[PDB]
């Protein structure tokens, strides 16, 4: 399943659990993605 | 998305407060709609 991790996307329940497990908001979760993956064009990742 | 912004202390305050508020509504719905007419269940102490 895709998880939309952009800064301004009120996503599904899967983005909420990523915020609860990591104790961050939407904005720091998009910057956590850019620290992880600079090559990611959009915000969407896989649920691997 | 608001629950994901809590720490470990405020989450345990939240989930303990929700269980006290669900039980006031689940019990009162049981007495009016679910409970049998033969058992004269009138209050929550009669439900205990």
């Amino acid at each position: 399943e895709e998880i939309d991790l952009n800064s301004g996307s009120t996503g599904d329940w899967r983005k909420t659990i990523l915020k609860r497990a990591f104790n961050i908001d939407d904005v720091s979760l998009f910057r956590l993605l850019k620290i992880t993956d600079h090559d990611n064009k959009d915000g969407k990742i896989k649920n691997n | 998305v608001l629950t994901a912004g809590l720490n470990s202390q405020q989450a345990n305050t939240l989930h303990a407060f929700l269980d006290e508020s669900r039980s006031a509504a689940l019990s009162t719905y049981y007495i009016r709609q679910v409970a049998k007419a033969a058992a004269a269940i009138k209050s929550r102490d009669d439900l205990y």
